């Protein structure tokens, strides 16, 4: 893909505020909560009986910031996605067989929560980064299928 | 079809964003031109210009049906089969598109009302527009 | 929700495959997991290698349960209630898997009754399928 | 992608057989019909007014064909269908801006319409193959958007 500085600008920026334990506690929560069949791939958790014991487990907070991070790598070099994705893509896509229309769910759920805690400051150029940013991602993370 | 809880939910976060139909409406469509710029194609006639009075008016009808479907969140296919003949045999909108415009609704409620928008709350908005949605094409079904 | 129509094109090309559950429910789910491999994940436990009986006794209840939703096609949800729990709630199967099967099964039914399966009959067939995959993950709705 | 020497066997046999003008005409009539907002985008066609009125015309006819000779292409050079399609996916992309999302209908409706043509000889291997290949196209089409 093609990278305006902008959207370089845009990124790095936001990054640097961006606490990636709460944000990404919230996401994959709210990716559990809203459509439900997600959980088959996290038994391993425990209690996923509802809502609000799916905030409060720890597993789920824990993995929520570590796949968060993984964006860190992302925000690392722009240009070089695919081959620093190709190892994720490879258990995503080989070994737990994720349906790639998740990736896209997740990666929307994700700009709803930045957009709650950055409020006016995640502008709608700022969403479109982003929104750019995690498709791309998923496109990276799919593949491994073609 | 949308449970009891569902219902309740969603009339409660519209609650807290009624009397901004205008204003948020309007945020919900640049998001929308902003980040999924295909959906342009629908409104060539549209002033896109940023704050333009024509998706301000826009913005507000279409928040403001939105809200009308919760009034009669019992029965939104009868409440909007005038909208669902517009957009499925007349404009012959992709199916598609419903879901960047619902997403961006989310965006902006996140940004004005973030404790309104709890996790509960995003599931039951989330069933009440992939409803919404079906309906508005659902000529289809 | 299916029109007159739909339901009367529903009933018609189900009453030509009828007497054939056993014969089409396997052959439907061999192109599945042949097509869509992925799907496996799905039946660990399952005789895959095909013309299995397994996969021929869980065929012809596949199909049995399309052919019941058929006779209730007024009431689909009710008819298969205690289904959409099952794959739902405990096996939590991902709502694109389900289009993957009324794939396969419309490819059967072109290979054996190609004059049964009209344009128009695939339509209602389809907004069918849709409906049936859409209660049996609908929980979430 | 890569081809297993079968999978090429299984396509370019039943592509000799294959009826491009019958074949392709069913095919873009049953996409018009069963998911009517596809219309949308031949409004250059005339009357579309019943799904009988789309069986019959000839214009449908015609593009159908058209649609289903392009697959030669593609049976051309298994190992080639990206670079064979840019141009393409320019049009459907930058162009029509098709939603990748009815590459993949078409694609379905195909693989039925083959499978009522040559009924018992389109064994699940068979439909496999195409599957396949009908994705790889549509990979090649959508592209253009990433
Ligand atoms: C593009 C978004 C995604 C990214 C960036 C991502 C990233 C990660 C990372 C960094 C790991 C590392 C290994 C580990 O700690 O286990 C992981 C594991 C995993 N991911 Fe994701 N993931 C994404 C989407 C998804 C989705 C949508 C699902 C499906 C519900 C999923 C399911 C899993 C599972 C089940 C594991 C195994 C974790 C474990 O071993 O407990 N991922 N992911
Ligand atoms: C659930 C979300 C939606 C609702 C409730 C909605 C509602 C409306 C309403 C109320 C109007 C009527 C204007 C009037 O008669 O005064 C309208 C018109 C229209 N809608 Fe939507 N809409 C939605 C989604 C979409 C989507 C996804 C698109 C396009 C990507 C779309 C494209 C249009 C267009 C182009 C018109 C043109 C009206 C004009 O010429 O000014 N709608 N919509
Ligand atoms: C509308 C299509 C479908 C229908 C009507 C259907 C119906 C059924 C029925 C009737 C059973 C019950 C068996 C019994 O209790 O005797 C069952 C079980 C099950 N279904 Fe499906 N199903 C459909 C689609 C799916 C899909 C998309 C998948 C997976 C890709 C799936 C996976 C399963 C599994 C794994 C079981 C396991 C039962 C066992 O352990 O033998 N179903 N389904
Ligand atoms: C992968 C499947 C597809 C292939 C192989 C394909 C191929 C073609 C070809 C070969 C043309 C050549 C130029 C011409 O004769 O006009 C064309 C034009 C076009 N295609 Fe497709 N197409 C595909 C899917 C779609 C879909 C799903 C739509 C959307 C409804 C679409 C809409 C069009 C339109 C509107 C034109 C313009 C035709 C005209 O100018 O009258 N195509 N396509």
């Amino acid at each position: 893909v093609h990278w305006s500085a902008e959207e370089k600008q845009l990124i790095t920026g936001l990054w640097g505020k961006v606490n990636v334990a709460d944000c990404g506690a919230e996401a994959l929560a709210r990716l559990l909560i809203v459509y439900p069949w997600t959980q088959r791939f996290f038994s391993s958790f425990g209690n996923l009986s509802s809502p609000t014991a799916i905030l409060g487990n720890p597993m789920v907070r824990a993995h929520g910031k570590k796949v968060l991070t993984s964006f860190g790598d992302a925000v690392k070099n722009l240009d070089n996605i695919k081959n620093t994705f190709a190892q994720l893509s490879e258990l995503h896509c080989d070994k737990l067989h994720v349906d790639p229309e998740n990736f896209r769910l997740l990666g929307d759920i994700l700009i709803i929560v930045l957009a709650a805690h950055f409020a006016k400051e995640f502008t709608p150029d700022c969403q479109a980064a982003w929104q750019k940013l995690v498709r791309v991602v998923a496109h990276a993370l799919a593949r491994k299928y073609h | 079809v949308l449970s009891a809880a569902d219902k309740t939910n969603v009339k409660g976060v519209f609650s807290k964003i009624s009397g901004h139909a205008e204003e948020y409406g309007a945020e919900t469509l640049e998001r929308m031109f902003t980040a999924y710029p295909q959906t342009k194609t629908y409104f060539p006639h549209f002033d896109l210009q940023h704050g333009s009075a024509q998706i301000k008016a826009h913005g507000k009808k279409v928040v403001a049906a939105l809200v009308e479907a919760v009034n009669h969140i019992d029965d939104i296919a009868g409440a909007l089969s005038k909208l669902s003949d517009l957009h499925a045999q007349k404009l012959r909108v992709d199916p598609v598109n419903f879901k960047f415009l619902g997403h961006c609704f989310l965006v902006v409620v996140a940004i004005h009302h973030p404790s309104a928008l709890t996790a509960e709350v995003h599931a039951s908005l989330d069933k009440f527009l992939c409803a919404v949605g079906t309906v508005l094409t659902a000529k289809y079904r």
